[PDB]
């Protein structure tokens, strides 16, 4: 037949038209012509180059564009819309033959090529679907709410004859109903027959639940949902919580026995998938020499310190601390008998309305391994380890808190002052020993909790009391406070000039939202490379200065009658110097980095003190 | 005739992925393992282990779905809690 | 090429029947009923005319009428085959319809003395599906049908039974139970309960004062609360930034008074006026009745969500009386609805995110019965800090002893009892006021360059005056902007002027009160 | 890793690491069985 001949159907329906041998041969030949005769604007072989990159990675799936097939040959597009199931087998055999025609012996490295249609005009919401859409090609949006594991499905099945012990050859599984045999060719029997698990070849299977995105739902109504089945290379692509675009076929579950089941005869529906798309920190040798180049510009430190929370006004000290705790340091083991941690903890104590949660939000978008938990609220993760039951699989699971789940990363605790006793015990253990212990339901174990803590809290009453020390404004205890390196105090001092700029910035935000800076994308990757390969050094020519600095700050602290100074302050000094040095991708901690570090600790100590002590110290420590 | 027959021991275990390198906000996945004879009572829950085995299936919604499991062939423990 | 299914629809009957008056002598007739809708299911296909294949021979029998059940053919058409029981279904070449199920409840005013509400299941077909939302008052016209009911096996009385007659059969056990319940199948669904006047309203340059004086006419005085309720019914603007940060545009109000004050009449006025509003009380409400609940379908294969107070007030006002008797568990859900506009459900293996874009009207009693003027606002209330921070306006009602006010108040109270409803004479009626509010909500104001610099100085005036019972933060600046867009919607214009900023600032400053100190 | 298991590794040897959370009770399975027929009294054996 010819192409304009096919567009006069001479059968009861499309399905019976497509299955006739003469029309199948025609469409197979015309698909070969489409594969090997396309040309872009310039004329490049759009599918030729795709079929040669098929060879290199050796993939088993091919991408086709509906726009091109509508451009060339329209009856094929109509049949693809109406009866895709029959079309896709024919189209997949054509692709496999064409690939072999350009890569010989690829039928061994892979035995079947899958076609996935990329673009398609009509896009539906889950609530619009009706019974006129059954057995048709559809494209939908939604959000992924649940996910199952990977189960194997039968592809090439071998049977045993339990009288003459023979293995009957490959039989194909259609993904509709289970296949059963009835005749043994060697002994001529219809006896018992069982599937040979060892000689069978299987396929990947997974199921997902799609929900209407909350934003689009018209007022007053509720979101609808549907189920999606993914086969082979599509398993484990979209993790729960993301928005996806699905191209597939709309089908009925042939439930079971329609007998019994008294009541109206209703049926259930599913979607069988063809393509999924979404609607990183790995780097390359192109960007490595750009890293090194930016590292040679004097003053990379102040660029980084102004590339942090790029939408909160002022608060330079907290941004410096954020950078320090977002780069890190070097963990240490002295001959397997002494450990000094590497991460630097940061506490925020501030009055209501100073944008602490905004910085905590930024840290989570900027970091690799960051987790969020709340003290007094509703969060998807707690702080205590436990053994609970899985609602879906009905299994017992071991779950750790955010502290365990955020190993070698950062943990973000919001509303740090409203914890119950259990959460406080967990936090203390994690910060002190850096490992979580559990003895529940026969499980005795210790887990690793090498994590960085950033926390936010509100004083007692609601406002800061400058006439008393830090320990008497907040409900936390000295054991916990002493385990933090840097303490930041945000004070709502009524100053006339500052309000001008604060209100200006805030009003500009609303006005603009009506219906130095390094780019964030490069900073994200620079942070990972630096923390992966940069372990700066401490050559001891520079020991004389710090000995005498510590001596002076110890002699002054006891004289003034305030907090004691212990060696944890010097350890913090060195650990922060490591971070300032690592900022410059450096090779030997400089004295400039040490001097920059000294300010942070001295300022923290001076600013966390009573008014009288603070006036004494702010004059005594003027040189550092 | 039971007094004239001989028997052996069989056990079931569940292995879980390290609770640390898990996707954020998803339940950890586990697998079911079977062992017998001279491999029983060699471990206790809470231990981190290395297992060598065969990946197989058994029959227990969907047109044709099977459940995976591992046949144990070796056990090695990182270090035990004394 | 198949034939098109035709549906007939009757409506406008003489009488409408109550749910508690349906009898069994009207079975299979046409009637119209009323009720309130609570639960809806998703649309699923229904078997209408099926194709079967014979199992002895292979013949095709098409277009078998199902009639509410899964009917099979009772005789092979071939004059030779004698098959009457063995058939198989071709699901590929069968014709389906669209099917949905709706649950209805009796209206509040139609319940007898001392009894609880009744329910009824409504079936929809074809093009009538998806016309009823949860929390609606609808009228249904349809047919009264009966469906099998196996729950009646256990009730007292004689339950009818069926058997086959053995008198007449030549010889040389199939008892079926006749238990049914009354259901309803609908063909028409309707939801129940000019520019000259609107353009006349827009012109009058005392419209704001008339609108204020038209709210809660039965209550005497208290103009500040009347203004606040109007601004809450009108609304602000919803904005989104580049970084995906969402700027909120709903106004939340709390009225504080002791059991003596007339603070519940304001709430009862709003629940009678506004389109989508719900009234709930502190100790007669559970958490599931506020957020949501999940139930399973009898049909099998799916689940359904049932709406709560917060979901039934989406784009509306939720009224809560006795806010101080709320639990921390409920308050953590209310806070989630206030910061986010979502409700999260995770129970029985179901995950779902739902929309709650609602405003909160709340009445709270002082902590110790009476209000202590020597304490701050925080000292007198019993709320969690996160909840208190996100409320825009706090209105405190205090009592004063003045003779002329007492004379006026007593006159008003006695007048209402003597003269029934001929004691109000409000400027506008309810039907008039709804139309104006609907028109006003469709304007989207913007700020002007004078407004920016006026706002900056007003914020610096507030902050310098605060250095009281409630301190000033940036949250107050954002509340100021929201109230400004609310007043601009009240005036029905499209740009904010510095005059409206003055009203917003005055309203906010007046809502604040001074702490009394001894000596 | 435990999440890197697919259809390829079926009837093949893999190496895996993890943590143990469950251990059941020991069950009894036969290795040598001796049987008899309740009607005629024929005897035989089975080896597993
Ligand atoms: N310095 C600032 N710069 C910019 N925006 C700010 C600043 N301080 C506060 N804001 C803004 O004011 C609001 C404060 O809300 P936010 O929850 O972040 O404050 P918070 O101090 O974390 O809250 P609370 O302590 O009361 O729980 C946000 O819109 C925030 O962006
Ligand atoms: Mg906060
Ligand atoms: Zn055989
Ligand atoms: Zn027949
Ligand atoms: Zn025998």
């Amino acid at each position: 037949l010819t192409l304009e001949s096919l567009s006069n159907v001479k059968a009861n329906s499309y399905s019976e038209w497509i299955t006739q041998p003469n029309v199948s041969r025609t469409i197979a030949r015309e698909l070969k012509s489409f594969l090997l005769e396309y040309t872009d604007e310039t004329g490049r072989s759009v599918y030729g180059a795709r079929i040669r990159t098929l060879g290199e990675m050796n993939s088993e799936s091919l991408e086709v564009n509906y726009r091109h097939l509508a451009e060339s040959k329209a009856i094929l597009a109509l049949f693809l819309a109406k009866c895709p199931e029959e079309m896709l087998k024919i189209f997949d055999l054509v692709a496999m033959e064409a690939t072999e025609l350009h890569y010989p012996d690829y039928a061994r490295i892979h035995s079947e090529i899958h076609v996935r249609i990329s673009d398609f005009p009509t896009i539906y919401s889950l609530r619009e679907l009706r019974e006129s859409n059954l057995s048709s090609l559809v494209r939908v949006t939604g959000v992924v709410t649940r996910r199952t594991g990977v189960f194997p499905q039968l592809k090439y099945v071998k049977f045993n004859c339990l009288k003459c012990g023979s293995i009957l050859g490959p039989f194909f599984q259609d993904s509709n109903e289970e296949i059963r045999i009835s005749f043994c060719t060697n002994c001529k029997s219809k006896g018992p027959f069982r599937v040979n698990g060892e000689k069978t070849v299987y396929r990947n299977y997974q199921r997902v639940t799609l929900q209407e995105a909350p934003g689009t739902v018209p007022p007053g109504r509720l979101p609808r949902h549907r189920e999606v089945i993914l086969l082979a290379d599509l398993v484990d692509v979209s993790k729960p919580g993301e928005e996806v675009e699905v191209t597939g076929i709309y089908k009925n579950n042939y439930d079971g026995n329609l007998n019994a089941k008294n009541g109206f005869p209703v049926f259930a529906t599913i979607i069988e998938a063809n393509s999924i798309k979404r609607r990183v920190f790995s780097w390359t040798e192109e960007e490595e020499r750009e890293f090194r180049k930016i590292s040679r510009d004097r003053g990379i430190i102040d660029k980084i310190i102004s590339s942090m929370a790029p939408s909160i006004y002022g608060h330079r000290d907290i941004k410096t601390a954020v950078a320090c705790s977002l780069f890190g340091g070097v963990p240490k083991n002295v001959n397997g008998k002494h450990s000094i941690r590497g991460d630097i903890n940061v506490l925020l104590l501030g009055d209501p309305g100073t944008a602490k949660s905004q910085i905590l939000k930024y840290v989570e978008k900027t970091a690799h391994r960051a987790v969020f938990a709340t003290g007094q609220g509703a969060s998807a993760v707690g702080l205590t380890a436990s053994v609970r039951k899985d609602p879906i699989t009905k299994e017992w699971t071991l779950e750790g808190g955010a502290l365990v789940l955020a190993d070698k990363g950062v943990c973000l605790i919001d509303e740090f002052d409203k914890m119950n006793d259990q959460d406080r015990t967990s936090i203390h253990e994690a910060m002190e020993q850096q490992s979580i212990s559990i003895s529940k339901a026969g499980i005795v174990t210790t887990l690793q909790a090498r994590c960085s803590i950033i926390a936010a809290a509100n004083p007692n009453g609601g406002r800061y009391n400058s006439t008393l020390p830090l320990a008497q404004n907040v409900s936390l205890t000295e054991p916990i406070l002493s385990r933090f390196d840097i303490l930041c105090v945000v004070r709502d001092l009524v100053d006339e000039e500052a309000d001008e700029r604060l209100a200006t910035f805030v009003v500009d935000s609303h006005v603009r939202s009506h219906p130095s800076p390094i780019p964030q994308e490069l900073l994200m990757k620079y942070i990972h490379y630096a923390r992966t390969k940069i372990y700066p050094k401490l050559h001891q020519m520079d020991m004389d200065k710090v000995s005498r600095v510590y001596a002076d700050l110890r002699r002054e602290s006891i004289s003034t009658g305030s907090f004691p100074i212990t060696v944890r302050h010097l350890e913090s000094i060195l650990r922060i110097a490591e971070s300032f040095a690592k900022m410059r991708l450096s090779e030997f901690v400089s004295s400039y980095d040490l001097d920059r570090a000294i300010k942070v600790v001295v300022d923290s100590f001076v600013d966390a003190q009573k008014v009288s002590v603070r006036r004494q110290l702010r004059r005594s420590f003027a040189i550092y | 005739i039971h007094e004239s027959s001989k028997f052996i021991d069989q056990q079931f275990l569940k292995l879980q992925e390290i609770p640390e390198l898990v996707p954020v906000g998803e339940m950890p996945r586990n697998l079911t393992m079977t062992c017998d004879r001279y491999l029983t009572n060699k471990v206790i829950p809470g231990t981190r282990v290395t297992i060598v085995g065969i990946y197989s299936i058994y029959n227990s919604s969907g047109v044709a779905i099977r459940t995976p499991y591992i046949k144990i062939l070796g056990i090695q423990s990182d270090v035990e809690t004394s | 090429q198949t034939e098109r299914v035709f549906q007939i629809s009757f409506f406008n009957l003489p009488t409408v029947h109550r749910i508690r008056d349906i009898r069994s002598e009207k079975i299979g007739s046409l009637l119209s009923i009323s009720g309130t809708v609570t639960r809806t299911s998703e649309v699923r296909p229904e078997l209408y005319k099926a194709s079967f294949t014979c199992d002895m021979c292979r013949a095709i029998v098409d277009n078998v009428e199902q009639s509410f059940k899964y009917t099979e053919p009772t005789f092979c058409p071939n004059p030779s085959c004698e098959n009457r029981a063995f058939w198989t279904l071709n699901v590929t070449r069968s014709r389906f319809l669209d099917w949905q199920k709706v649950r209805i409840q009796e209206n509040a005013n139609e319940i007898p003395t001392g009894s609880m509400p009744r329910t009824l299941d409504v079936i929809l077909r074809g093009d009538s599906v998806e016309r009823a939302k949860p929390g609606d008052r609808c009228k249904f016209t349809g047919v009264e049908i009966v469906v099998p009911d196996v729950t009646q096996l256990g009730l007292p009385g004689v339950k009818p039974s069926s058997t086959l007659d053995t008198r007449g059969i030549s010889k040389t056990l199939g008892v079926r139970d006749l238990t049914y319940k009354i259901s309803f199948l609908a063909c028409h669904v309707i939801s129940i309960g000019e520019i000259n006047e609107l353009k006349e309203m827009v012109k009058d340059e005392h419209i704001y004062d008339k609108l204020v004086r038209s709210i809660a006419p039965a209550v005497f005085g208290h103009e500040a609360v009347k203004k606040g309720i109007l601004l809450q019914m009108l609304g602000g603007v919803h904005k989104s930034t580049v970084e995906g940060i969402k700027l909120r545009g709903d106004i939340n109000i709390c009225v504080v008074g002791d059991p003596s004050t007339s603070k519940s009449q304001f709430l009862k006025y709003v629940v009678g006026f506004a389109p989508r509003s719900v009234y709930t009380s502190g100790k007669a409400s559970s958490a599931a009745g506020l957020t949501a609940a999940v139930v399973r379908d009898e049909e099998g294969g799916d689940y359904t969500i049932e709406a709560g107070a917060l979901m039934l007030a989406d784009n509306g006002i939720c009224c809560i009386d006795e806010f101080d008797k709320m639990d921390i568990s409920d308050q953590v859900a209310i806070h989630e609805a206030m910061e986010q506009q979502t409700i999260s459900i995770a129970k029985a293996g179901i995950h779902a995110t739902l929309n709650a874009r609602t405003s909160i009207l709340a009445a709270a009693n002082p902590v110790g019965g009476r209000y202590n003027r020597k304490l701050s606002l925080r000292g007198n209330l019993n709320m969690t800090a996160p909840i208190m921070s996100r409320f825009d306006l706090f209105f405190v009602i205090l009592d004063d002893c003045n003779e002329k006010i007492d004379t006026e108040l007593a006159s008003h109270i006695v007048d209402l009892h003597m003269k029934r409803d001929e004691a109000i004479e409000p400027p506008f009626s309810a039907e008039q006021l709804r139309r104006y509010i609907k028109y006003a909500r469709t304007f989207k104001p913007i700020l002007t360059k004078e407004a920016r610099s006026y706002l900056v100085e007003k914020y610096k005036e507030l902050r310098k005056d605060d250095a009281s019972s409630y301190r000033i933060t940036v949250r107050q600046l954002e509340s100021m902007i929201r109230l400004s867009e609310a007043i601009a919607r009240a005036n029905c214009v499209d740009e904010i002027t510095p005059s409206f900023i003055a009203e917003a600032y005055d309203l906010l400053r007046q809502s604040i009160i001074r702490v009394d100190v001894d000596d | 890793p435990l999440r890197d298991l697919d259809s390829e590794h079926v009837s093949k040897i893999v190496r895996l690491s993890g943590i143990i959370i469950s251990t059941s009770v020991l069950s009894s399975r036969a290795t040598y069985l001796s049987i008899m027929c309740r009607n005629c009294r024929h005897t035989t054996s089975i080896t597993i």
